[PDB]
């Protein structure tokens, strides 16, 4: 049994309201919400318990506020986002509430609170092939995947392989860089890594793509620009393995 | 109010053993927990600690309590791959929240067989006149440094593994804008082999 909570990130613009949720340990009677600002420590915000609050700290102000809709789901609502509020949400559930309990964390929600939303851009995605080079010299054949030109900086970049997701031999960046790094909202780029035998690179139906999760603008989020709307989606780049 | 974790940032070698500790405080201690968090998953729970002068143990990792000093020491035995996270240790008191350290961050540096470092370019699968080079197969002793230049991209390295055959191996991406790059000269600031690849 774990903790679960979708989705793994979120961009709001400053001031509107962000419901995270969160599914607890279904035989669990206490839950908890944690947040980590980036390079700060992991904080406690609220426990709960029996349909009421438990214990809450300083952070859960006036703007913060916990919902148990159900006996399956555990709701964290941000009234009013602000710019300190960017930061990973954990939710958290134990059995009970005794020194020998153990708190089971979830993946997290990871928010992005932005002033403004007109430079929100999703990726250019690219694929690129494995080097005849590396193909004669090892036997093997390394793909390379380039996500670029986007903002924010916390997308999501998978690899599928005859359609279903690979991780063995997959090697993605920790952290893009930034095209730009003089400008405080420079686009970003990632990279990542896809190895394979060169056998398996040179038959020609063996199907290859590079497919990247972008976070952005919602139905709701207003959009005035000429440009389209840069909501979340979806952005892929594709090869097929070639014989020569 | 306050919890201690030192060293905040340890490298070691696959299969190296290596410890760390956290100190919290020992007035209305009641319990010790420590959490491994990898990159981009659930921070796991490893133990909870409440007698002092225990010991846990789960796997390879274990760890010890002192409740009058308020400290504990955390051991990792032959460290793996896995084992490259953030640990995190949390103070309980009488309330139900837990008071974090602000971790140690454990990088499990790959025992690579075999090094045979190389440059290669790889183009795009697209038809553009789109390249990149993968500086790859290099052993851990080489540290990949960022471009001097503003023009040119570098990222850091990455190990990847190859279940189908039990391979792990090391890469850095470079990339520029610039008409008159080359992956020749496109990770000339970092200290690379002797003996690395460059086809012709």
């Amino acid at each position: 049994p774990e903790v679960t909570q979708t989705p793994s990130h979120q961009v709001t613009q400053m001031g509107q309201e962000v419901i995270l949720r969160c599914v607890p340990i279904s035989n669990h009677l206490y839950f908890y919400w944690y947040r980590q600002i980036l390079g700060q420590k992991v904080e406690f915000l609220v426990s709960f318990y029996n349909n009421e609050i438990s214990e809450k700290s300083e952070i859960f102000d006036d703007q913060f506020s916990v919902e148990r809709p159900d006996g399956s789901n555990f709701t964290l609502k941000i009234r009013s986002t602000k710019l300190e509020d960017s930061a990973m949400y954990f939710c958290a559930s134990s059995r009970l509430a005794g020194g020998m309990d153990e708190q089971f964390f979830g993946p997290g929600t990871r928010l992005t609170v932005l002033e403004d939303l007109k430079n929100v851009f999703p990726p250019e995605v690219a694929v690129f092939e494995p080097s005849e080079a590396e193909i004669s010299h090892t036997q093997k054949a390394t793909l390379v995947c380039l996500a670029t030109g986007f903002y924010p900086d916390h997308v999501e970049l998978s690899w599928w392989v005859n359609g279903k997701e690979v991780h063995s031999g997959v090697c993605t960046d920790p952290q893009p860089l930034k095209e730009q790094p003089a400008l405080n909202d420079s686009r970003y780029a990632l990279s990542s890594r896809l190895r394979v035998s060169a056998t398996f690179w040179q038959n020609p139906r063996n199907h290859f793509r590079c497919q990247v999760q972008f976070y952005g603008l919602s139905e709701n989020d207003e959009w005035t620009q000429d440009r389209a709307k840069p909501v979340t989606q979806i952005v892929s780049a594709e090869a097929w393995g070639r014989a020569d | 109010l306050n919890v201690e974790q030192s060293p905040q940032s340890l490298h070691v070698q696959e299969g190296d053993s290596t410890n760390f500790t956290c100190s919290f405080p020992s007035s209305n201690f009641y319990a010790l927990h420590w959490y491994r968090w990898e990159t981009a998953k659930s921070p796991e729970a490893l133990f909870v600690m409440t007698l002092n002068g225990d010991e846990k143990k789960k796997g390879r990792i274990s760890a010890t309590l002192n409740t009058k000093e308020g400290y504990s020491y955390l051991y990792i035995k032959g460290s793996q791959p896995e084992d490259s996270a953030t640990y995190l240790c949390a103070f309980k008191a009488a309330g139900n929240k837990l008071t974090f350290g602000g971790g140690t961050r454990v990088l499990v540096k790959p025992n690579i067989q075999n090094p045979d470092p190389a440059v290669y370019q790889l183009r795009d699968s697209k038809s553009s006149d789109k390249s990149v080079c993968l500086f790859t197969d290099f052993d851990s002793q080489t540290n990949v440094s960022q471009s001097k230049d503003s023009d040119v991209y570098i990222t850091d390295k990455c190990v990847l593994d190859m279940r189908s055959m039990d391979f792990k191996s090391n890469s850095a991406v470079a990339w520029s804008n610039k008409s008159d790059f080359a992956c020749a000269n496109a990770f000339n600031n970092s200290i690379i082999p002797e003996d690395t690849f460059f086809p012709s």
